């Protein structure tokens, strides 16, 4: 079905997808920071005995195996057995830039946000990789489920804020690998649909976390596996129906207790533009001008990016 | 092999984040609307009447055709009448029937007459006038018509001549015609079902993009929405209406669309592929369009509860601050 469709999809895939050297570049770095973060926690219990880093886990784009040609911002989080304090984030920071040495001679910049609950880390290639760790722990949500509750319950504890947001992407890694990657045709999709939100202002605010779920939801309701030229249009399709517009259904969040809307943020306005464009989209790719959808010219396993942690090594999609 | 976007196949995988709206104003506007479309007490006796009065000159006709010259072998009602989606304004009622004899010109009009002379001799008061058309004949009183649709049998399809025998096309319309009537009293008669399907007859008359869309299609799209669906249960009008418009939006009738399967013809032909890719592309934007109008809350003047309303689907419109650019053409002829 559509295979002219397929062949455009596929192609414009392609060329947004890293480069070997782009793909290497960030398997380094964050195989770096895993072997070195692991030597953080081995000497941090060692030196205790004498459990408190519970464990690190990749998120965002490095995770879902979204990275496109361009991308500088990688993301990892570590799990506390506590609460994350602004002394533990300095602790690490040291010894991050200590151990590192155990396993490369590669030089890394290393900055703490005590307001970020993270601690970045650049290369030194032009331009620079960053890789942020985002410090939480479960301990925090806990918490604030009790404190909505209404429910009774160190000086220095990081912004509680940004940690339910480190864990609510921990979620959503865990998530797409399990209900996403599977799915045929899905990633494929929702990268070159990430490129349409960045070419196109108006597709903005669907980047992200909306888009992943939208491309699940759409492609996933199918009958039957896809490929990525039916697939997307069905994306469309389910754009153009007003999926989004202001008294639609919304899109509902997998990955919260609260029921909450993706795409909640969203304005008036915003919704009224995307479904506009969205429901044009359709009609070009219905009329045999997809490419002009996709910013190309008419032409005359693809979701492992890298490879699953050696040091802290899944789940998929009922076949 | 393509199915489109459609909300109400898969409703359980986008839970609603907070309760439905109250489209009470929706819903009772939408009964409102339909109060002024349905034919009047007045109406429906004449339709009524007269309809009666032919049916069984022509039911008579067939047993004891007696001396008369043109065996008919059958007839059925049909349209509007027969299917309960007629229109104030246009009280007509359609009836086929089915000749054993070669149609020819000259036997439709005797026909016509028979049938219209019996009925002035059994009331001479009642003033009515015969006509005779391309499709068959048409007998009109004062308050009332019912239009004759003249076919024959299948057997003599094959041996028709197009120089004395009625065109092909209009003697296997009529044959559908008959099925339609068929298939809609067999799988249509649902009340919300009808009171959509007279609503979707009044909107593609506001709205000339939806001018592509035949009656045929207006009935099949109709059920589609109040009927097809998961749950063996008919959509209320609010629900089904704004689906109408939402499935047409996602391209139900586009290219590459299975759209919607003939249920009266073989094997598996797609109703909407009688319109011109220019015409489908219209239809959908235009439909497209109007979903984007009715979230913006815009329910009276989509329904013609407001005036004119045509322009609001080629002209910006801003509904409470948010600015409205109607959907625009993208078919690319030769
Ligand atoms: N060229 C035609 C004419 C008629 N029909 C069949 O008979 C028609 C019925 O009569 P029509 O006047 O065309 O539509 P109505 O149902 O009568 O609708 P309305 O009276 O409101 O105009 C359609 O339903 C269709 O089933 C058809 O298939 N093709
Ligand atoms: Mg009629």
């Amino acid at each position: 079905i559509f295979v002219n469709d397929d062949r455009h999809v596929m192609a414009k895939h392609s060329s947004v997808y890293p480069t070997q050297e782009e793909l290497e570049a960030v398997q380094n770095m964050v195989s770096h920071t895993e072997r070195a973060l692991k030597a953080v926690s081995d000497w941090i219990d060692e030196q205790e005995k004498g459990r408190t880093l519970r464990g690190v886990m990749r998120v965002g784009l490095v995770a879902k195996g979204l990275l496109l040609k361009g991308d500088l911002d990688l993301e990892l989080v570590l799990l506390c057995k506590e609460k994350p304090t602004t002394a533990l984030l300095d602790k690490v920071a040291d010894n991050l830039a200590i151990q590192l040495t155990t396993v490369t001679e590669d030089k890394y910049e290393i900055l703490q946000s005590v307001d970020d609950a993270a601690i970045v880390i650049k290369n030194t290639k032009e331009p620079p990789l960053s890789l942020t760790i985002h410090l939480t722990s479960p301990v925090v949500r806990e918490e604030m489920e009790k404190v909505l509750a209404g429910e009774t319950l160190p000086p220095d504890v990081l912004d509680r804020q940004k940690c339910l947001a480190a864990l609510a992407s921990l979620r959503h890694a865990k998530w797409f690998q399990a209900r996403a990657n599977g799915l045929k045709s899905c990633v494929i999709v929702i990268r070159v649909l990430r490129d349409l939100c960045t070419r196109v202002p108006t597709w903005g605010p669907l980047r992200g976390w909306p888009l992943e779920l939208l491309c699940e939801k759409s492609i996933g309701t199918a009958n039957r596996p896809m490929g990525a030229g039916e697939a997307l249009r069905r994306v469309l399709e389910c754009l153009a129906s007003g999926i989004v517009m202001p008294d639609g259904s919304g899109i509902y969040d997998p990955c919260e207790k609260e029921a909450t809307d993706a795409i909640g943020h969203l304005d008036r306005q915003q919704r009224e533009d995307i479904t506009q464009s969205a429901q044009h989209a359709l009609r070009l790719a219905a009329f045999g001008q997809l490419h002009k959808v996709l910013g190309m010219d008419p032409l005359p396993d693809y979701t492992v990016q890298i490879p699953p942690s050696t040091t802290y090594a899944p789940m998929k999609r009922p076949m | 092999s393509h199915i489109p976007f459609d909300f109400y196949l898969c409703e359980m995988a986008f839970p609603r984040v907070k309760p439905a709206p109250d489209e009470t104003s929706f819903s009772e506007a939408l009964l409102k609307r339909n109060q002024d479309l349905a034919p009047n007490s007045a109406e429906q006796a004449s339709i009524l009447s007269l309809v009666t009065k032919i049916n069984n000159v022509i039911d008579n006709l067939i047993v004891a055709p007696g001396t008369f010259e043109v065996q008919i072998e059958e007839v059925r009602q049909v349209g509007s009448y027969k299917k309960g989606t007629m229109t104030t304004g246009h009280n007509v009622a359609d009836l086929v029937v089915i000749l054993k004899i070669l149609p020819t010109l000259e036997a439709v009009a005797a026909l016509g007459n028979k049938v219209v002379e019996s009925l002035r001799a059994q009331d001479p008061s009642e003033v009515l006038t015969m006509l005779t058309n391309e499709t068959g004949f048409e007998i009109s009183s004062s308050d009332a018509t019912v239009k004759i649709l003249i076919t024959t049998v299948p057997p003599n399809l094959r041996k028709l001549d197009p120089e004395l025998h009625l065109d092909i096309k209009v003697l296997q319309s009529a044959l559908a015609a008959i099925r339609h009537a068929r298939w809609f009293e067999e799988n249509a008669s649902q009340s919300t079902v009808k009171v959509l399907i007279r609503l979707l007859k009044d909107l593609r008359i506001r709205f000339p993009g939806f001018e592509p869309l035949t009656p045929w299609i207006l009935d099949l799209l109709g059920h589609y929405a109040v009927m097809n669906n998961p749950t063996r249960q008919p959509l209320a009008l609010n629900v089904a209406y704004r689906r109408c418009l939402q499935i047409l939006a996602a391209g139900l009738f586009l290219p590459g669309s299975v759209g919607i399967t003939d249920p009266c013809e073989s094997g598996n032909f797609r109703v909407h592929t009688v319109m011109t890719l220019e015409q489908q592309d219209m239809v959908c934007y235009t439909a497209q369009t109007l979903v984007r109008i009715l979230s913006h809350g815009g329910f009276r003047k989509i329904l013609g509860q407001e005036g004119d309303a045509s322009y609001l689907a080629s002209e910006i419109s801003t509904w409470d601050g948010v600015i409205v650019t109607p959907s625009e053409k993208a078919y690319e002829k030769p």
